[PDB]
RNA sequence: AGUAUGGGAGAGGAUGGUAGAAUUCCAGGUGUAGCGGUGAAAUGCGUAGAGAUCUGGAGGAAUACCGAUGGCGAAGGCAGCCAUCUGGCCUAAUACUGACGCUGAGGUACGAAAGCAUGGGGAGCAAACAGGAUUAGAUACCCUGGUAGUCCAUGCCGUAAACGAUGUCUACUAGCCGUUGGGGCCUUUGAGGCUUUAGUGGCGCAGCUAACGCGAUAAGUAGACCGCCUGGGGAGUACGGUC
């Protein structure tokens, strides 16, 4: 009701950046390999343990 | 789990009708593939939206 | 497919003893009941071949259980192979 | 002559370009305003800045058919989304709500080749 | 000789004579050795989305166990019969009995 | 090593049907000057009216979220939902056959993409090709279009950095921490803890290695059978032969 346009927009953005809406545009914008998909994947899962284990120990 | 169940499905479903990640639901696999199978057939006959 | 009750039935013809299940008989019969069964869905598929891969294990089985069947004895060989219809 | 009280105002954001249409409930336009427009023709289309001012000329032309709130609908990875409601709320306009409608495929086509650039 | 669950979603114009296309179905199945294990009726209710611009219908539900070529006569009257927008038909092992939810 | 009966997980394979998102096109309504693209441009496109938005229809291809150091397959590989046909694998104690095993020269089957032959289909992308740009030059990288092909049916071709750059099979040899499908045991108030089995990962003792490094999924300690190497280039080439 009174709530400011800034802070609607503001608000809009966090919801948007949530959603993760614009991240697969920015993916369809150009095709890629499976060969470039399997080592984007196994590296994301590579750092991703790396890090768990960092912080476990 | 089955697809009849919208109640509970929902729940595991987000808002924009995106399945929820099992990192974030703390399920078991089985559990999740059953899960996301009840969905689809659920979005099948209209119980759910496939999006929006 | 074969239901259990076929397979029930030629483990009874073929039984050499009571429960035998394990005979080379009883064994050779199945996989020739198996093998006759198949034939009829490799017609209405003849590009599956990733089943057709099983279909020639089943077949080297059986040549292999004949063969020392036939090392063991060579009258119940004949009278298997005669029974079966198999011409070696 | 026809005046609307409702409106909706897409905001169409490009890399290229950003462009806003402003119209009443159904879809039917009623003014619409460009980058280029309002000079700033060139690479810095893209600019919000350009966005900004074709929000204030749209809501210019808005004015006379007098609607005084308006959805939004925002379209498109640009700069300048926010500015051009930033714009809007300048203006005066009342926003009902804000959604974002850019589309998602379920992998359907086959996109362009990658650039070596 | 197997279980199936039926989900068919009918229009609601031609709602009005479901009961006698239900008990045509079943006279069908009953006609080969038949198995009508269950049989509900969810009610009208809303479409999430519009199919063929219907924006609600009446749904139904059966549980039967029935042949192959019943399955088949079935499958075949389903996309014939206009009434019948959108059907599914699912395989299930053992039978259930107990009355499902969302008849209530 | 194998068989029968009970249970389990799986994008394993073949055929048919069907759902939704998006793109391209076609047709109707609102309405006026740009749209598009790039490092900047320009080609291209727009007042026989575009772009934008809504509405309705046609068609092709591919399955977002789930999705994972996850799963299945001999390998190549396999992902929307439903039905039918169908191969393997894991799991418990009994019952049964009684060495029926391992390997394998020749031989044979399968085998990504591209390419070839007949018929069909053709939305998006795109070798060749046309044009616009940058450049001393542009024959290319960028941009505007675009054919074969990418798709379906029926055959052929037999090649990849077809890689773990590590042939198959069997037994033994400190430990610590994960994960997937099963079995068993103890707590309890229903979810936890322990052990075992078949897979899939991260550290690491001895041992091995020129070093890197491997380390119960060995590249350690031993056995069985097979394929392959003998300085670099000439050269996987010439002649002959098979397809």
């Amino acid at each position: 009701e009174g709530e400011p346009v800034d802070v609607a927009i503001r608000r809009f953005k966090r919801s948007c950046e949530k959603a993760g809406v614009l991240a697969d545009v920015r993916k369809r914008e150009f095709y890629e390999k499976p060969t470039q998909e399997r080592k984007r994947k196994k590296a994301a899962a590579v750092k991703r343990y790396q890090k768990k284990l960092a912080r476990e120990s | 789990i089955d697809y009849k169940d919208i109640d509970t499905l929902k729940q595991y479903i987000t808002e924009n009708g995106k399945i929820v990640p099992s990192r974030i639901t703390g399920t078991k696999a089985r559990y999740q593939r059953q899960l996301a199978l009840a969905i689809k057939q659920a979005r099948y006959l209209s119980l759910i939206p496939y999006t929006d | 497919a074969l239901t259990n009750a076929d397979r029930a039935e030629i483990i009874a013809k073929f039984a050499r003893a009571e429960n035998d299940t394990g005979s080379p008989e009883v064994q050779v019969a199945l996989l020739t009941a198996q093998i006759n069964d198949l034939q009829g869905h490799f017609k209405a598929h003849k590009h599956d071949h990733h089943s057709r891969r099983g279909l020639i294990r089943m077949v080297n089985q059986r040549r292999k259980l004949l063969d020392y069947l036939n090392g063991k004895d060579h009258e119940r060989y004949t009278a298997l192979i005669g029974a079966l219809g198999l011409r070696r | 002559t026809r005046t609307v009280s409702e409106g909706v105002a897409h905001i169409h954001a490009s890399f290229n370009n950003t462009i806003v249409t402003i119209t009443d409930r159904q879809g039917n336009a009623l003014a619409w305003a460009t980058s280029g427009g309002q000079g700033f023709r060139g690479s810095r289309k893209s600019t919000p800045f350009a966005a900004q001012v074709a929000a204030e000329v749209a809501g210019k032309a808005a004015l006379d058919y007098g609607l005084k709130n308006l959805d939004v609908l925002v379209k498109g990875p640009g700069p300048g989304r926010e500015s051009a409601v930033r714009a809007l709320g300048a203006v005066g306009y009342k926003i009902n709500s804000i959604t974002d409608v850019t589309p998602i495929p379920h992998n359907g086509c086959r996109p362009p080749k990658k650039r070596r650039v | 000789m197997r279980h199936y669950e039926i989900v068919l979603l009918v229009h609601p114009d031609q709602s009005d004579q479901v009961v006698g296309m239900v008990e045509r179905y079943i006279s069908q199945i009953k006609e080969a050795d038949g198995q009508i294990h269950r049989l509900e009726d969810w009610g009208r209710r809303q479409l999430a989305y519009p199919i063929n611009k219907i924006h609600k219908a009446h749904y139904i539900l059966m549980n039967v166990e029935c042949g192959q070529s019943t399955l088949d006569e079935l499958e075949e009257l389903f996309r014939y019969n206009d009434a019948i927008i959108r059907n599914l038909i699912i395989r299930r092992e053992h039978a259930i009995t107990e009355e499902s939810l969302l008849a209530k």
